[PDB]
């Protein structure tokens, strides 16, 4: 988690200090997800897409078969049927909810 | 508790920088869910 | 994943059902018609929900975690 | 009395199946609606999940759990949360409910509605208890757990209508018919040879007279009788769905005068 | 971007419940604008206006689905207010449902479980 020593717009207020989230948490917007840094310090982290928002799934935190340290984040999303949302049946006709 | 879940052996765990990402000797880690508490809708 | 708690057009408790319906066509051994009037699903909306219902959960739950 | 007949036919803790006659097909219709539509009920309208440890998401269950029916015979003793004078939730407007399980056997363990526990204070209102009608008394299967796996939630269960989220509705579905033998032509049937053969004749042909070919059709009458059926959901007694179903029709006509009322002062 | 689904009956703020407004192009009509309602009050008070021999004209409408208002527009003979007689037509009402009420509950009684 850095603190300004060129960060993005979002906040990096839901990271915990090794630089991530943790599953429970409800983000939205564009909300640092992983915190990122390169050397003071330029700024490095990935923001949620901005269309977007849920809550956290799993994090995972693991090695590629030489050295790197990687990191995967799920994000969960439910989905609510809601106007302009697209539906088939089995027929080659699709329409959206008018 | 802490920091990790283990992805197999289940094993609760934290370390940093040392040691290196590891268990088991599993080197997937899961972290756990925030005390946070989450609010739902129910809708 | 698991039985739907309600129909999804009108509503009748349905999630109470699906243990009811597995016994009455494994041990009583009878069809998934009468099994279903047998529960008072008379409405084809209510007979959809637990004839179509496919449990998942049950493969879930096989997860070691 | 004069007004509005009411026969009936069947009767359960269930269904209530009735003649509405002597009335105008709107009113037979608002009154469809509103049972559909406005009837205040008790449901789970949020849930905090202190660990869930299944294989479905949280807000999986949390929707489950707002689809469980609860008492909700007391429900004009409990306030609308948003009306209330509390910070957010209290005794006086909302209901606390307990959600703990553990699966502690090789077997599969099953979660129920039967295992959610009231914690917050009734006040002597019969309100909140989780329906339960089948031979068991397990009420509704929320979850299902392996060996290992725990699920623990708090809800708080608030008044609410159909309108808002149809968690809320009392009513099932409610069986709406008038004129079955098409006496003033308000339907136009669709045939290949006859429709006398090819459309079934409804329950309610027994009920009425079938009209006589040498006939004029009759330009004068009007839709006036009902062949309605009431299905409660358990939140409420049946026969509550339908009284509270005309008491929240006039609440809201009465609110209408008084709106007109208050436009003088 | 959806609005909260409470709006459908609850007011304001800004709002009230009735709007009347006293037409224009016919003499002795008016406008009603009903907030947070939709058909269930709408075809009723409507329907009883229409059994108002005074009542020379009664209607409503639900301009779009997406709101919930309708607009209702009574006219009436002269010498007769047609804010009376959504009066009467409403008191024709909340008697009609009274008596019906009460008829359900006595037949309730009849039956055995
Ligand atoms: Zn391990
Ligand atoms: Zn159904
Ligand atoms: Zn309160």
């Amino acid at each position: 988690k850095p603190q300004r020593t060129r960060m993005k717009h979002g906040t990096y207020d839901k990271l915990d200090d090794d630089g991530l989230i943790a599953p429970g948490v409800r983000v939205s917007g564009e909300d640092v997800i992983i915190g990122k840094t390169t050397p003071s310090k330029r700024d490095a982290s990935t923001p949620l897409r901005s269309t977007e928002n849920g809550i956290v799934d799993q994090v995972l935190v693991t090695t590629n078969q030489d050295g790197l340290k990687f990191v995967k984040v799920r994000v969960r999303t439910t989905k609510i049927p809601q106007i302009g949302d697209k539906f088939a049946s089995r027929h080659g006709q699709k329409g959206t909810i008018g | 508790t802490l920091k990790y879940i283990c992805a197999e052996c289940s094993s609760k765990l934290s370390l940093s920088r040392t040691d290196a990402v590891r268990c088991c000797g599993h080197r997937i880690l899961l972290k756990a869910r925030t005390k946070r508490l989450v609010q739902f809708e129910a809708r | 994943m698991i039985v739907p708690v309600r129909c999804f057009s009108c509503g009748k408790v349905v999630g109470d059902k699906w243990e009811s319906y597995l016994n009455l066509l494994q041990e009583d051994e009878l069809d998934e018609g009468t099994a279903l009037s047998r529960l008072g699903l008379k409405r084809y909306c209510c007979r959809r929900m637990i004839l179509t219902h496919v449990d998942l959960i049950e493969k879930f739950l096989r997860y070691n975690p | 009395e004069e007004g509005p007949q009411v026969k009936i036919r069947e009767a359960s803790k269930d269904n209530v199946d009735f003649i509405l006659s002597n009335v105008d097909l709107a009113m037979a219709n608002s009154l469809r609606r509103v049972m559909i539509a406005e009837i205040p009920t008790l449901a789970i309208d949020s849930v905090e999940v202190e660990t869930n440890t299944t294989v479905l998401a949280d807000e999986f269950i949390a929707h489950r759990l707002g689809l469980i029916p609860l008492q909700s015979m007391d429900i004009e003793q409990l306030e609308y949360s948003r009306d209330c004078f509390c910070e957010d939730h209290c005794d006086k407007c909302s209901v606390v409910l307990t959600l703990q399980a553990f699966g502690e056997s090789e077997s599969t363990t099953n979660v129920y509605s039967k295992d959610l526990v009231i914690v917050s204070n009734l006040m002597g209102r019969n309100i909140g208890h989780p329906i339960i009608q089948d031979k068991e008394g397990n009420g509704v299967l929320i979850c299902k757990l392996r060996k290992g796996q725990e699920l623990k939630l708090t809800c708080v269960a608030k008044k609410g209508i159909a309108k808002e989220h149809a968690k809320w509705g009392p009513a099932a579905a409610i069986e709406f018919e008038y004129d079955p033998w098409n006496k003033l032509k308000h339907t136009d049937y669709w045939y290949e040879q006859d429709s006398a053969k090819e459309w079934p004749q409804s329950k309610n042909c027994e009920y009425e007279d079938p009209p006589n070919e040498g006939d004029p059709f009759d330009y004068k009458a009007q839709a006036d009788t009902f062949y309605m059926n009431v299905e409660s959901v358990g939140s409420i007694p049946v026969d509550q769905v339908v009284v509270r179903g005309i008491d929240t029709l006039q609440k809201k006509v009465a609110s209408i005068l008084l709106a007109l009322t208050q436009m003088d002062q | 971007n959806a609005p909260d689904r409470f709006e459908l009956f609850l007011l304001g703020e800004g709002e009230s419940k009735l709007k009347i407004d006293p037409d224009t192009k016919a003499p002795n009509a008016v406008v009603i604008t009903f907030e947070k309602e939709d058909h269930t009050l709408g075809n009723l008070i409507r329907a009883e206006l229409l059994n108002d021999r005074k009542v020379l004209f009664a209607a409503y409408k639900v301009e779009h689905p997406f709101f919930a208002r309708f607009k209702l527009r009574i006219q009436t003979t002269e010498g007769y207010d047609p804010k009376d007689a959504l009066k009467n037509a409403c008191n024709s009402i909340i008697n009609k449902l009274g008596a019906l009420k009460t008829n359900f509950e006595t037949e309730w009684n009849l039956q055995t479980l």
